[PDB]
């Protein structure tokens, strides 16, 4: 009783571990907080320039917390 | 077209980041090593050679972050920070 | 309201469900309070055995037992036959857990590297992962593809996928060191209790420290969400407050059935006690304890409720002068 | 070589043109120089040299190039053609530096054909990945190898929903 009507859908999602991953592997805190080195002038005295990453196993970390350890 | 803007700007991206992890990988294997040397590494060690602009903000922030050191008196040369 | 069967029975006719008071609250006492030996397995090929660990697999297939020379033996669970023997570690497993789905075997050893790995058990027995610092590993308990490992008092949780390490969470103030600290998930996995301390999984902050009662164990979670155990101490993992204590707990490594209205486990000090206990998972009030006369390295039930698996050693207690079945008992 | 490369105003045949003053060269060297070694070894470093003149053009046109061959929609609609076209295209890639180029704009494309409509060849897409590994490492299409196992889990996933639906 339309003049259109669907027979087929395909929806479309984007999968993520969010698995309270708001959290860090090596740094514990939230990854929406500051990198333990950015809650004072340690690694920098720019707060608001700490920034989240996402990794290839459906889950994200700090930036930061993770990339100092390249140097190890 | 705006779907090109997209992937372009996702290549700077990755470029920029290879650059920062790039310099801490670079000197640990080399502990006294110039600009002119870290770019020559850099040739090697990234996907995309970085220019000498980008390369010298991404040093002076590395230096902030305890990666890299100046040595010998001189803006162009560096030293691995353990 | 009658104690006796045959009046809680007859009661059922006109009072369905079980008949009379209490139900399972009760009638539990009656099953879990009665246990005789079926069965036991042993090593193929050899005089005497060294188990030190086991698990039934995800299907109930088979029994899987570690050996102290961290080997992984696969038992028909009816029959008893050996049927499959693949190597893990180079030394004694301490504990062995696979997934529901049953494609891979969480393995660890009490020494040998790497401590923990991940095992494959569908097709081939090969490795997805090491962790060469995690004593203890874990399921989670909703979400099985996050895993925990236990690195003395740091909790190391990881998806299976890759092994990638996602989260950790410790406090070496807040940990009590307990000798056999395991890690674990509570029943909606955003809990972990590391050595005595409950995790927040949603900040990696501790959300509360519990006195150390005990020296050897940390800890382990009721499956109803409101209870968990440390050693002794019943806690409300909701609010942290204290609920209860039952001392028939101390020393016992209680874990619960398939159900969460059984929960049983075997008495520690080859630091071992030589009984089992079961406990009503309504308040944890102890059923009893099994006389079996054998140091107990460990145990574990089955889905159904029908036959404990427990690991006996009939022989002196020594390193080599030593023989520890896997001898199962009917409820 | 160089007048190639050097021109971005043909941008869209430039792969094509770099590629076919390769195989003239070579065949040059092959017929009448009698694969002498001076020519041979020195072709290659020429061809690099000049075809990594760009910012990494070249790596936007292979991807492109590869894309636009191994869409459903005016396909070839043959393997021999698909694989043909990809692998002169893609032989290209191995001379020039920022790879990344490709991944980032190959992976928007791939992405379509993964979800809406059809791909020419899943096999002509297969091939592509392993060319890809090939010079540059397993890791460069960790993620595009990836994109295509998540809906080969999705087949599977869709059916036990309809199960439960």
């Amino acid at each position: 009783k339309k003049r259109f009507e669907v027979k087929k859908w395909n929806a479309v999602a984007l999968w993520a571990w969010d698995i309270v991953v708001d959290n860090c592997a090596i740094c514990r805190n939230h990854i929406m907080d500051l990198c333990i080195e950015c809650q004072a002038n340690q690694a920098s005295a720019t707060s608001e320039e700490c920034t989240v990453a996402w990794g290839v196993c459906n889950h994200a970390f700090h930036f930061h917390c993770i990339s100092r350890w390249l140097k190890t | 077209v705006e779907e090109q803007v997209s992937t372009t700007e996702r290549v700077f991206q990755d470029r920029q980041y290879q650059i920062d992890a790039a310099i801490v990988r670079i000197m640990k294997m080399r502990k006294t090593l110039g600009h002119n040397l870290l770019v020559s590494e850099l040739y090697n060690q990234l996907k995309f050679p970085v220019k000498p602009g980008d390369l010298k903000k991404r040093i002076e922030s590395l230096i902030d972050r305890d990666y890299m050191e100046r040595d010998k008196d001189n803006p162009n040369q560096y030293h691995y920070v353990a | 309201a009658p104690i006796n069967f045959t009046s809680r029975l007859n009661r059922r006719a006109s009072f369905p469900k079980y008949g009379g008071v209490d139900g399972g609250c009760f009638d539990r006492h009656l099953i879990f309070s009665r246990f005789r030996p079926i069965s036991v397995f042993r090593e193929a090929n050899e005089d005497e055995s060294g188990f030190t660990c086991c698990a039934f697999s995800a299907r109930e297939r088979f029994l899987m037992l570690g050996t102290c020379t961290g080997q992984l033996k696969l038992y028909n669970v009816f029959s008893g036959q050996e049927e499959a023997s693949y190597n893990c570690h180079n030394s004694a497993i301490t504990h062995l857990e696979p997934s529901r789905d049953g494609s891979l075997l969480l393995t660890s050893a009490t020494w040998s590297q790497p401590l923990s790995a991940l095992w494959g058990m569908k097709s081939v027995f090969d490795m997805k992962h090491s962790f060469t610092e995690d004593h203890y590993v874990e399921f989670s308990k909703h979400s099985q593809d996050r895993v925990i490992g236990t690195k003395g008092d740091i909790a190391h949780i990881y998806d299976i996928q890759t092994g990638n390490k996602l989260l950790t969470l410790f406090n070496p103030d807040l940990a009590n060191n307990y000798k056999r600290n395991c890690a674990t998930f509570n029943p909606t996995d955003d809990l972990v209790l590391n050595d005595g301390v409950l995790w927040d999984v949603r900040s990696a902050q501790a959300i509360h420290k519990f006195d150390k009662f005990n020296m050897n164990i940390s800890g382990v979670f009721h499956p109803n969400g409101l209870e968990v155990i440390i050693n002794t101490e019943i806690w409300d993992l909701r609010t942290f407050h204290l609920l209860h204590t039952v001392p028939a707990l101390d020393q016992c490594r209680v874990v619960f059935n398939h159900t969460g209205t059984v929960m049983y486990g075997a008495m520690l000090q080859s630091p071992f006690g030589s009984s089992f206990r079961t406990f009503n998972a309504t308040d944890y009030k102890p059923i009893a304890t099994i006389d079996v006369k054998r140091n107990i390295f460990d145990l574990c039930t089955d889905t159904k409720d029908c036959y404990l698996a427990v690991i006996e050693n009939q022989g002196s207690m020594d390193a080599l002068n030593m023989d520890t079945v896997c001898r199962l008992y009917e409820v | 070589g160089t007048a190639i490369v050097i021109n971005p105003e043909k941008d869209k045949d430039m792969v094509q043109d770099l590629l076919d003053f390769k195989d003239k060269v070579d065949h040059v060297i092959e017929v009448c120089f009698q694969k002498n070694e001076r020519f041979v070894n020195l072709m290659k470093e020429s061809f690099e040299t000049f075809i990594n003149k760009r910012p990494n053009k070249p790596a936007e046109l292979i991807a492109k190039h590869v894309d636009s061959k191994l869409r459903a929609g005016n396909k070839e609609a043959t393997d021999e053609e698909l694989e043909r076209t990809l692998d002169k295209i893609m032989i290209l890639f191995r001379f020039i530096h920022g790879k990344d180029v490709f991944e980032a704009f190959y992976k928007k494309d791939l992405a379509k054909r993964l979800l809406v409509g059809k791909s020419a060849s899943v096999d002509a897409e297969k091939s592509m990945l392993s060319k890809l590994k090939h010079e540059c490492g397993a890791a460069f299409t960790s993620k595009l190898e990836g994109m295509f196992k998540d809906m080969e889990l999705s087949k599977d996933i869709m059916v036990h929903f309809k199960q439960h639906m």
